[PDB]
């Protein structure tokens, strides 16, 4: 295959969907919300440990 | 090669202190703050700002300058100061300004001497 | 009765228009197709007999991609199909291309549609022209359109929300060239020009909204919020109503000096909200903070000439008076000697609506501070040397000459910007 | 709706064009039979830039294949995507040019050029709006360089305002395939300087180095190099074919890139090129793409940019990305490597963003650099040309096909003048 | 309606501040989510001294957290009351000060001090009337000591008239944690003498002694020491927050404690600290509280007051108590221990009474003693500083941050002069 | 945010890196495939979008065998294939071969990969260079790499965990030669050099773990445990955190004096485990035992300048303070008169993880004692006569000369080591 063509199961790989999405702000907002929730959960776990 | 370090410890440069005429000129000029340490008190550029304001009231305003220790605010003060110096015709050396913002020993002393020459009737500092 | 005609020129203009019209539809409850389940929409929308509301806007571009994105997006049934105007060839960052060769037929059709739009307005507060200073479409075509508007409409207030190049960060190379050309063009045509810098708005998004990767959509959302706050007095009632005509009379000390710094407050994410009081005094202080400026121009460098404040939400004249008195007593903020008051406060009872999916939180109070201050000469000082540094070698000058420009035009634009620098220095000096 | 006419010249040009059309058909979801099986609206939104609609759902590429020997076109037609091209667009002669620029430009290129221009005119008049032409061919070959320069001159005469983009495979520094490569290159560069609006230099040895070091491909076929070239050729125009957050067409790139009309040669590179072993290990971020992009080994031209000075550089990014992140990365690159950037241009970067990345890649970025480093490549070509021309070796073939000897001198003088301009702007100081 | 702006500096300062805010929230019935759950009018009566009301019923502490490394305030946010603080008030760098006063005061402290002062000003202007600022931090640490002293200087410049309160954890006499504790302490004391209006000294070893001997705890972690510090820090300002039979604010305490501006260092202690076993056997009476109060074991400072002379001493009592009982106890203490009290002040005790005792404790009392005993602490720190400075060990770290060697000598001279003044008033005779 | 880049040069560097990365994978739960079933791994691993964690490490060697062993072993899917950098010809125990002729292209590629690694780190606490002083690759190429890192990166703290030749036992013949050369090289480049000796670690393994046949895997496991204890404060929270910048500040009195003895405790097998109390005081005493030194250098001969204690597990500040007070009251432990404190205690709440298949037991408490003391001059004194004994006859000198060296290089290295001896004598003296 084409060397430029990424292999499956790679950080570079994206399906045909998630390509042509053309939505950056929504993805960043969703990732920000997920990171905030994960950070709150981590703080809760550390609080429980302390 | 012979070294003068204490196991790699290089003592600070220990530059000579300001000239008495420069200190007297600064003291006679009305300033809110005082020259305790030349390096520390001139690095921010606020004292230079007050001196330039006293010599040129309309050109230099105290509000444009901020008394902050940050590199950003120090650079803003010194850059607007250099812009006014270039516009007026006063020679403010960029190397001395950079040494002053970085707290290089003697840079602020030389800068104060240069300003005292530019302003106080070119009364050349008594050297040698 | 209080209609305002919106013009969006170039990719930047159309992309901020998307955010603006999304915000207006959300604020007035108008669904994206056009109809909603009094007469507060009349400023931005004209209703048809069927009940569907069509905006009084014109999307102008020489590149088909940006306009076709709107034609295919959610707002395909809202805007008028002929109101969306598409070119065939892009201006290619060329002021001459957008002003002399490609822009002619496009601007003729644009004036035709603008005639049709104004004929449907009983009153007309003015035009809100959103273009891109630093691109051939925005600069050249926008300048030509502004000149034609000044010729035919005459005394109608044209408020140009222009985007100038940032000091260090940029995306184009001939950006100083076409920026200088467009600034020379619009010095004499726009009534109030508002400067906007992508670097400053990026810093605002990074620091205030905690967005480590801000984008054009976020920038346009902030700009749209500013414009909605600016127009709120036209659509929603409140004490101390302020008008488009009053913006000049309280902001433009002299005809040449009409460039404006803009700042919105508060800019806080949902997480950071409901942790601070967000009082009127605090939001006014935040608006007067130099970091909150949407222009990479530190206002401490100059002196404020006029400051027009648009308050939205639960704001009382008591609080605005106290906050403005504290601002006047502040030593860091300095006003010119010849303007004792220099303040134009206007309150509105409608809180700023929040766009779902955005980062701005639901805040019950908001401030839009638009100021004339002489510090704005600094950005012109930056562009004036960025221009002449390139102009010394005549780099990219043949590109501009090929579409019917002359070296005399470059010389005239540079001299006019130097004269603008001189005027700013003069009005700043006692 | 801004159409582009593709032209392939010579064996190398035909192979590269076939690979490029395969890549574009894959990216737009077109099967080798031409039917749309792409499963996306945006793919068909701007398919008219490269393709035309046939009777049914078939899409015919707007490509014109030109050659003097039918073998390369027969191989291309028998290849996987040989059936999409319209058979009338295959213009071939009967006796190939024996690596002779004179045969490809004066004797044998003269007869076939009428048919070639006929096909070009038929393709161009069908276009609603024409951005211009892109010609892929190889310097240092007879038919390729010959009719490439000839057709470029003719199309410049017919359509002066329309864009000209060229992908020329300049003969490689160390390994040379044919003997008369310096002669052909010297004759062709002189034509490209006058005619081509925008010229893209590719070297087979630079391609071998990049695919052996970054891709870690050990025995790379010509197909691999052609496919890298195809990726670059797609990425240069993806802003025309797909919606972009900050789009930039070919004319915008040319305006932002070319400071002076004669300095229109560029070195290009593609990101992210990853070896198969490290594909899971590499994480794609805009800083990573820029770090790989500004690397000298990433350039597909043999000249390394470190020796020269970047006059200008455009980067077309592709994918859902932060404009702040991109702009900050490019500004930081400029600040860190200010020694390598020309001083009298405050911003040497034209950044463009398209929202549609290529197939398989989350993000990509194609780079186009105008730097004075191309001086050393033209210098080497002149070093070989002068050595051969002093003793007039192999000159008699070009003489017997009917050009004066003075043409060689004029071409060498023009190339030397171009080298002089590049050096002048390399060592030019502000104020 | 007299507000206090709390600032935490360094790892130790941040941990102490988090414990203090937890204790204050417990005292005012505030849950970690910010809502009030106290069921007592007096708790909300003066909650504005420390807290601000958000859009809802939430209460946010008027606290500002400082650091050069983000890990410490990540731990703070993970702490039990990490969620009350406003997220904007967390001001952090990226590289911590490596126990370097020069790094925390000049190089790395310079950039972050903008944000620190901006947040301080934003919090201060919102205050209707401002009693002052209180900074909790540890002498002998890079970011803590350096940034705290720099901020205290800036706040003294901006608000000279407003009260300045410092809770500094001076390095312990016997067991030292870091090697450069004497340098950091010497450089911090010079700043605190000039800038801080009121400063209180805490020692980790003294707190260990008190929690091992009085509380009889077997494994006291840093949490217990921060708990005692929080108790003292609350008890000093409980008169602002609660009605008092004879109330006394921070400025009144400073006026009645500080005879001369440079002699503003105080040792503090809290009563009643009772071991869990002897809680039943001990009877809560004002004489018992005073007996524990004046015991040299109760001081949280290493220096024992027996060696020095009490220049002044303020005692803030809390609970239902007799003013006659308290006053007679203080007078009897003065008469019995007149040798330990300075002669040229007729009354060396400032007694204050508050009606609101801490939850669970029927009565309590906090002690703030200005005595010449702190002289021996400064003397020991100078003994270490001179020993290290004679051979100039670890001096290169401070020199490489742009600190003159002259500054160390200036700080040492200031500290020695402070010692000299303490000795002068220890051996000063009336008439 | 606390990223630390690991460099492993030569056979010993790679072989201790294998143990180090096995230990880190076990500590953070990272399976050998690369991914685990927060953000504590960021110090040693960078995560990709796929979820797989890759170490920020660089295996540098001029011999292919050691690197191919890693490429073939269990951790073939863990390490970055290009980060494994392999030469074609070995340095043949020749400092000149590894520093002047063969090392050039290898160090160029190593700097390229190191730049790529550092570009992926937000913060950068420093570099952890693991080499083998006494072999051409580790000495020569390691010295060249350290010099280039000093030139380009500058002030980033480089901690070199060097392995000097043991006093009596050794495996090479030109080991004194290339050891002296590399010592002259790294006296002026590394920030803190941690000293290790195979003889002392063999002593530890035989006496403490009761291994009658210690091997390199055991030695590397001990070294890995020590480095994990040193870096534990970066990855796991606890009272009295210690930072990479803090080691140099509280451990280096003067730039020349930055060589450190290292000792781990407890070193007990599972058989002997749970058979003693293993209190904080006892493990501190064990750490201060002269036998527990990993360098055959009796600390009784010299005087301690500084001692950094790193506690792992169930450790309480009261206990560390009591133990350190006992150590200070102890007479045999002697400090310099100009360092009254001389102690830097730091605790971590994460107990040391146990490597399956290793001999170390699961202990709830651990101490890593890293000390600057003047006794370390003794090992330089041994190498200084081992060097000149051969140098008088110029034995094996032609080998070094053949690869682009001179008699002057040897003379300068010997004089520099003599100067280091004199400096240690002077700092020890009052
Ligand atoms: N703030 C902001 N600025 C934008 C945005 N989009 C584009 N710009 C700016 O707009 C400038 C160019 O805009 P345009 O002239 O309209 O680009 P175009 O549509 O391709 O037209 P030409 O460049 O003239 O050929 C760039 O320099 C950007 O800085 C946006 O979404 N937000
Ligand atoms: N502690 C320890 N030392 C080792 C280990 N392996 C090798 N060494 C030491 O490393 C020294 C040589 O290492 P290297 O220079 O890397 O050997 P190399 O990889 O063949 O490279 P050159 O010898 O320079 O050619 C020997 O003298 C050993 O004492 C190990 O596993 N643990
Ligand atoms: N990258 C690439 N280069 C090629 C290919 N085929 C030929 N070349 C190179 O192109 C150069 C010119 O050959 P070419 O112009 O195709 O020969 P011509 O058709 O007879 O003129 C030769 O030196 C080849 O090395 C190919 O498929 N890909
Ligand atoms: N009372 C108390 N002292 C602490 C705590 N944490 C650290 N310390 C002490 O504070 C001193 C200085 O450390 P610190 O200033 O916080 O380090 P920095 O944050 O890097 O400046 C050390 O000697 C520690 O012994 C704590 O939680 N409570």
């Amino acid at each position: 295959g084409n060397p430029v063509m990424p292999a499956r199961n790679a950080p570079a790989f994206c399906d045909e969907y998630d390509r042509f999405n053309r939505d950056v702000a929504g993805e960043m907002n969703a990732k920000k919300q997920q990171n905030l929730q994960k950070k709150e959960e981590v703080y809760a776990v550390k609080r429980a440990e302390q | 090669q012979e070294d003068t370090t204490l196991f790699g410890y290089e003592s600070p440069p220990d530059t000579p202190a300001l000239h008495r005429d420069v200190l007297k000129w600064v003291q006679g000029l009305d300033l809110s703050q005082s020259l305790k340490n030349c390096r520390r008190d001139v690095a921010n550029g606020f004292l230079v700002a007050e001196i330039f304001s006293r010599y040129f009231p309309a050109d230099i305003q105290m509000h444009s300058f901020a008394n902050a220790a940050s590199s950003h605010f120090k650079r803003d003060n010194w850059t607007q100061l250099q812009a006014f110096c270039g516009r007026q015709g006063i020679n403010l050396p960029g190397d001395l300004v950079e040494g002053c913002v970085q707290g290089v020993h003697g840079a602020a002393i030389a800068l104060l001497e240069h300003l005292y020459e530019a302003f106080t009737g070119k009364k050349v500092p008594r050297l040698k | 009765m209080r209609e305002v005609i919106s013009i969006h020129i170039g990719q930047a203009g159309i992309q901020v228009g998307n955010a603006c019209w999304e915000l207006y539809c959300l604020e007035h409850g108008i669904q994206p197709d056009g109809q909603m389940p009094d007469d507060a929409f009349n400023t931005f929308f004209s209703e048809t007999g069927a009940g569907k509301h069509v905006p009084r806007c014109i999307f102008l571009d020489l590149e088909p991609t940006v306009v076709d994105e709107v034609r295919t997006g959610t707002y395909r049934q809202l805007f008028h199909p002929e109101q969306l105007i598409s070119g065939k060839e892009d201006a290619a960052n060329n002021f001459a291309r957008g002003h002399y060769t490609i822009g002619k037929e496009i601007v003729d059709l644009a004036l035709d549609r603008i005639r049709k739009l104004a004929d449907n307005c009983t009153g007309l507060q003015g035009f809100l022209v959103f273009n891109a200073v630093g691109g051939g479409t925005g600069s050249g075509l926008g300048s030509l359109l502004l000149e034609r508007l000044s010729v035919d409409y005459g005394k109608k207030s044209k408020l140009g929300f222009t985007v100038y190049p940032s000091p260090q960060v940029s995306t184009a190379v001939v950006e100083p060239y076409n920026s200088v050309l467009s600034t020379h063009s619009l010095l004499e045509h726009t009534d109030v020009a508002v400067m906007l810098d992508n670097e400053a708005i990026y810093d605002i998004c990074r620091r205030s909204l905690d967005i480590e990767r801000p984008t054009y959509t976020n920038l346009n959302r902030l700009i749209a919020q500013v414009i909605s706050s600016l127009t709120a007095s036209l659509r929603f009632d409140g004490a101390l109503n302020v008008d488009i005509t009053e913006f000049q009379t309280n902001l433009v000390p002299y005809p040449r000096i009409h460039f404006m710094l803009s700042s919105y407050a508060p800019i806080i994410s949902a997480e950071k909200a409901y942790h601070e009081q967000l009082s009127v005094a605090e939001i006014t202080n935040a608006a007067f903070e130099p970091a909150s400026m949407m222009v990479k121009c530190d206002p401490r460098h100059g002196k404020y000439m006029a400051c027009c404040l648009m308050y939205r939400g639960d704001v009382v004249p008591k609080d605005v008076n106290a906050s403005v008195a504290t601002i006047k007593t502040k030593r860091t903020i300095q006003f010119v000697d010849w303007c004792p008051t220099g303040f134009k406060c206007g309150i509105n009872y409608q809180p700023p609506t929040v766009v779902p999916g955005g980062d701005l939180a639901k805040v019950q109070r908001a401030v839009c501070m638009i100021s004339n201050s002489t510090a704005i000469g600094e950005i012109f000082s930056r562009l004036d040397h960025k221009f002449d540094l390139m102009y010394a070698k005549r780099a990219f000058v043949h590109w501009y000459v090929g579409e019917g420009m002359e070296e005399g035009e470059f010389s005239e634009a540079r001299e006019d910007l130097a004269a603008l620098e001189k005027d700013f220095e003069e009005v700043g000096a006692e | 709706m801004r159409e582009i006419v593709h032209i392939q010249g010579g064996q190398c040009g035909n192979q590269i064009g076939a690979k490029f059309w395969e890549v574009v058909s894959d990216e737009h979801g077109i099967d080798p039979t031409g039917t749309y099986h792409g499963d996306s609206d945006l793919q068909l939104e701007r398919i008219n830039v490269y393709f035309n609609e046939a009777t049914g759902g078939r899409y015919v590429p707007r490509a014109i294949l030109m050659d003097l020997e039918p073998g390369t076109m027969d191989s291309v037609r028998s290849g996987p995507y040989g059936q999409i091209f319209r058979p009338d667009n295959f213009v071939f002669g009967q006796t190939g040019a024996g690596n002779n620029w004179a045969k490809g430009h004066y004797t044998e290129g003269a007869e076939l050029i009428d048919s070639v221009l006929d096909v070009v005119r038929k393709e161009a008049e069908s276009c609603d709006c024409l951005q211009g032409f892109q010609v892929c061919h190889s310097l240092g070959g007879g038919t390729g360089s010959g009719m490439g320069t000839l057709l470029i001159s003719k199309i410049r005469e017919e359509y002066p305002d329309r864009m000209m983009l060229t992908f020329s495979v300049v003969p490689s520094p160390k390994v040379s395939d044919t003997v008369v490569e310096p002669y052909n290159a010297t004759l062709s560069v002189h034509q490209l300087v006058e005619n081509a609006d925008e010229c893209m230099v590719l070297d087979n040895e630079a391609l071998y180095d990049i695919c052996f070091r970054t891709l870690k491909l050990t025995t790379p076929t010509f197909g691999d190099l052609n496919h890298l070239i195809s990726a670059v050729m797609s990425g240069i125009t993806c802003c025309l074919r797909f919606p972009g957050q900050l789009n930039a067409d070919l004319r915008k790139l040319a305006v932002n890139l070319i400071p002076f009309p004669r300095l229109h040669f560029f070195m290009v590179g593609f990101t992210p090129l990853t070896s198969r072993g490290s594909q899971q290990y590499r994480a794609l971020t805009v800083p990573e793409l820029t770090q790989q992009m500004w690397d000298a080994k990433n350039m597909m031209c043999a000249a390394d940019p470190r020796h020269g000075r970047y006059l200008t550089a455009s980067a077309l990014f592709r994918g859902r990305m932060s404009t702040k992140e991109v702009d900050e990365q490019m500004l930081n690159v400029q600040n860190k490597n200010s020694s390598y950037f020309v001083e009298w241009i405050p911003n040497n970067v034209k950044s463009s963003v398209c929202d549609i990345p290529p197939k398989g890649l989350k993000m990509s970025a194609t780079f186009i650099g105008n730097s004075t480093a191309i001086q050393e490549m033209f210098k080497r070509v002149s070093e070989q040309f002068t050595a051969m021309f002093r003793r007039k070796a192999f000159l008699h073939w070009y003489t017997g096909e009917g050009m004066d000897e003075m043409e060689f001198t004029e071409a060498e003088s023009n190339m030397n003048d171009l080298v002089s301009e590049y050096q002048q702007y390399q060592d030019a100081s502000a104020e």
